[PDB]
RNA sequence: AUGGUGAA
RNA sequence: GUUCUUUGUAAAGUGCCUUCGAAGAGUCGAGUUGUUUGGGAAUGCAGCUCUAAGUGGGUGGUUCCAUCUAAAGCUAA
RNA sequence: GUUUGACCUCAAAUCAGGUAGGAGUACCCGCUGAACUUAAGCAUAUCAAUAAGCGGAGGAAAAGAAACCAACCGGGAUUGCCUUAGUAACGGCGAGUGAAGCGGCAAAAGCUCAAAUUUGAAAUCUGGUACCUUCGGUGCCCGAGUUGUAAUUUGGAGAGGG
């Protein structure tokens, strides 16, 4: 059978909780290439003739890992079907050691749809507007009981 | 001699697109082998395949959940040169315009429905109104015939004697 | 067959409660106005709002003059079960069917009733050309078929049918009905019943690949054009109903 | 060989980060990348190699609509006789007294009407029921026009030649 | 010894 | 030698103060089997078998001191 | 939801954009690789770590900026020559085999990545198309890429700030 570290996946966010997380994440889609290009062209045209940081989800594996271990990230999403499993084996344990809540979601393809990329294998959010801060906090609190308390014996099931 | 199946296999085109190309080229049926070889080069087929690929791209964009990308793909998108060869001279076009006028008149009276875009009906009505205005200005009509299926209107454009039915 | 989710039923309940609260207040205000209880109300008189094309709004005081009007169903609110108070009105006016329309005559008493159900439908004054085109290109007519049954509401196939059904008020052709509808004729009610529904063509009618984007664009434009004000004193919103 | 894992290390949550790298100014101020891109676009606009969206609005909604403004045929007095494969369209011939007010001799009798109704499609060369209507309003509506013309369109190019 | 040739 | 752009709140040169401030793993190496060998201390090479750590590791040193940081790569003379 | 869409793996195309076979072979970089022949002898010693055999490049190639050499008051890339030296060292210590620092000369350019979050904006690049001033310059599109393209940097440190 698989080692105890493996099979920690296959226990993931449920349809309701996953749908809620996607709905919350869908409100922070990062600016795509076309949107950024048109915005910059409009700004240049305005300048030629004569705002705070843009809140967005963090999805880069290196960027997400750097955010973790610094307590900046408030929530982290983990892809379960990552082909190089070694890239993701340490992420759950590292987050638990750092105390950062995380929720595993099935499908790297599904995860990537929220950032206009084919696959990202990871997703996280640090900045959040006031209108969504309460929703993010409630989702984080719910995820605790949904996952951590339901799989306290994840070390079993070789 | 080849058949419709062979032509479809060689052209690698859909049945509806094959019928559209045949209509735009008047390839009456078995099928004319000597004409299919000439049909092998057709920018209309290139446009059709490009539109088919764009359809898949738009479906992918919609599935990925990006309205802006879908709008950009949709915005970023003819028979003018086809008529050049199938109507060698104006008299031939005038002679063959009977079917076109009849179809436009029939469609102008068709109520809007899910199976026919309202824009098509509006365009047909506008074309019919333009034709009626042109006929009235030139007064080229010579005879009027009333029938149970409509009024068999006719015109003498350059002596053609075309007969267009008004539903 | 399909399982019912808790969230959907909860949303339906909340929307129904909000609509019922709005409707009770609207009915109370209308009853007080009919009683001339002008002592304490938000507005003594009433207004009719008009939206026209870039987009600008127009507001004018209600005028006590009857006029021909056309009303079409807007298929909403999305998740509100129609209350019996409004359900009865919709059924009586036979506009419950989605995308269906019918012509009515504006009156002093009709306007308060329209105000209550204004969000559920779209109203406006169609042009004479539009009315003629709709009448000559659409319109159901219930009749007894050949001998036995009366399911044939298809179309006004023959003028002789109109002569046979009524025969008395001079309604012998479709143009007579058009004139009686455009003009404030006595036969307006008679022909109005004769043509209970007006089954106008619906939207794109599908999803497809590009059709999905078209439907999304229509839905988002509806919010920028139509809006559920929900105000008990909301003026009636008129639009270019002829745009179809 | 097969025993549960132990959380001896992960049991205690970390209190503070593991690095003290000072935060760069860009994390609290717009970075130079956006300004550089904006200035590059401004330079492109000034050099004339790119156009602002304001003019593109006109180019998309006030240009490219000028279509069909050319003589498609021009001077032409020749026919397709070079290749005789252009079969004649076979346009329908003139009417055959199928009027709303035809001669009284062609007024279909009840027996003739029954005989015509007995015949099915594809055997109705006389595809009209002649009748006399002294009043225009008495003319009944025709719903078979669409079907007949659709059949004509099908037969136009769906027949061997 | 290494690299090759053809065959009662 | 004669000229056009010189642009953009851009790059980068230096004196002083504050806070951070990484390093190549079936790899070194122990044993074994053949090879290289002028090679007394393998000096190396290939398979077999287990596999090490960062106040550490390699090569030497007379009690202990002297010098670098392999297991990534490029470059005319 | 009995449909539909995201992907991931591999095929299909006399589709577009691309490269290799071989020849030559004195020298270069590696693999395999013997015998005649010798001290009185053939397993080390020696022909020979050679010829032949095999694979891959250029006008030169390899190597080249130390986990180096040394023990002195220290030198500071690789390479070629003289010297060190027929010395240290090896071998029926004999016959014979056979190195290197330091010194002098020729020429001395040193560099680029992994290992820290750009995150207040994959800003990177190939390909197609449309133009020009064509070993290339630009508008637009797609794709590659987040399992990582973009600021420095290989310890002589370096970076965030004043």
């Amino acid at each position: 059978k698989v080692p105890p570290t493996i099979a920690q996946f296959q226990y993931t966010l449920d349809r309701n909780t996953a749908a809620e997380t996607f709905k919350l994440f869908n409100k922070y889609r990062p600016e795509t290439a076309a949107e950024k290009k048109e915005r910059l062209t409009k700004e240049a045209a305005a300048v030629a003739e004569g705002s705070p940081k843009p809140y967005a989800v963090k999805y880069g594996l290196n960027h997400v890992v750097a955010l973790i271990e610094n307590k900046k990230a408030k929530l982290v999403l983990i892809a379960n079907d990552v082909d190089p499993i070694e890239l993701v084996v340490f992420l759950p344990a590292l987050c638990k050691k750092m105390g950062v809540p995380y929720a595993i979601v099935k499908g790297k393809a599904r995860l990537g749809t929220l950032v206009n990329q084919k696959t990202s294998a990871v997703a996280a959010l640090t900045e959040v507007r006031a209108e969504d801060e309460a929703a993010l906090a409630k989702l984080v609190s719910t995820i605790d009981a949904n996952f951590a308390d339901k799989y306290d014996e994840v070390k079993k099931h070789w | 001699f080849i058949t419709r199946s062979q032509a479809v296999r060689k052209l690698q085109v859909s049945l509806a697109d094959f019928r559209r190309l045949c209509i735009f080229k008047g390839i009456y049926p078995f099928y004319y082998a000597k004409d299919i070889q000439y049909l092998m080069h057709e920018p209309v087929l290139a446009k059709f395949r490009e539109h088919k690929t764009f359809a898949r791209k738009l479906t992918r964009a919609l599935g990925r959940g990006e309205v802006s990308s879908a709008k950009r793909l949709e915005e970023n998108r003819t028979l003018d040169h086809i008529i050049k060869e199938r109507y060698p001279s104006f008299p031939d076009a005038i002679r063959d315009i009977d079917d076109a006028l009849n179809m436009l008149f029939l469609f102008s009276n068709l109520p809007s429905t899910n199976q026919v875009s309202s824009k098509i009906i509006n365009d047909a009505q506008k074309i019919c109104n333009q034709w009626l205005a042109y006929v009235a200005k030139e007064r080229l009509v010579r005879k009027v015939f009333v029938s149970i299926k409509g009024v068999y209107y006719q015109a003498n454009i350059k002596g053609e004697e075309v007969r267009w039915l008004v539903p | 067959n399909k399982f019912v989710r808790a969230e959907s039923i909860v949303a339906k309940t909340l929307a129904t409660s909000r609509e019922k609260e709005r409707i009770k207040r609207v009915s109370i205000l209308e009853d007080k106005k009919a009683k001339n209880e002008t002592q304490h109300i938000a507005s003594g008189k009433d207004f009719i709002l008009k939206i026209t094309e870039g987009l600008i709004r127009e507001k004018t005081t209600y005028d006590g003059k009857p006029a021909l009007l056309f009303i079409v169903r807007v298929r909403g609110p999305l998740a509100v079960n129609i209350p019996n108070k409004a359900f009865k009105i919709l059924s009586l006016l036979r506009l419950v069917e989605t995308n269906t329309g019918v012509f009515v005559k504006l009156t002093k008493n009709v306007y308060p009733l329209l105000k209550v159900i204004a969000p559920y439908v779209v109203i406006g004054k169609p042009s004479l050309s539009s009315i003629r085109s709709l009448i000559q290109k659409r319109g159901r007519i219930i009749y007894k078929g050949e001998n036995e049954a009366e399911p044939h509401e298809i179309v006004l196939n023959d003028n002789n049918i109109v002569e046979e059904q009524l025969g008395d008020h001079g309604i012998i052709c479709v143009e007579d009905i058009i004139h009686e509808i455009a003009t404030m004729g006595e036969s307006f009610s008679v022909c109005n019943f004769f043509l209970q529904p007006f089954k106008l063509n619906r939207e794109v009618s599908g999803f497809g690949s590009l059709n999905r984007l078209r439907k999304i664009k229509q839905r988002e434009a509806e919010s920028r054009t139509r809006q559920f004000s929900n105000a008990a004193t909301a003026p009636v919103i008129e639009v270019d109903i002829d745009s179809l | 060989p097969y025993e549960p894992l132990i959380d001896w290390f992960t049991r205690h949550e970390e209190v503070m980060p593991l690095t003290a790298v000072p935060e760069p100014k860009r994390r609290f101020v717009p970075s130079k990348n956006e300004a550089k891109r904006v200035m590059k676009i401004v330079r492109a606009i000034r050099e004339g190699r790119i156009i602002p969206p304001k003019k593109l609005k006109e180019m998309k909604e006030k240009e490219k609509i000028e279509n069909y403004q050319y003589d498609l045929w021009g001077d032409s007095t020749e026919t397709n006789d070079h290749v005789m494969h252009l079969r004649a369209p076979k346009l329908p011939p003139p009417t055959n007294e199928e009027s709303y007010n035809p001669p009284e001799e062609y007024l279909l009798s009840p027996e003739e009407k029954e005989a015509w109704e007995n015949t099915e499609y594809s055997e109705r060369e006389r595809n009209f029921i002649p009748q006399k209507y002294s009043a225009l309003r008495k003319v009944p509506g025709y719903g078979e026009s669409i079907r007949e013309r659709f059949e004509r369109s099908l037969d136009l190019y769906l027949a061997p030649r």
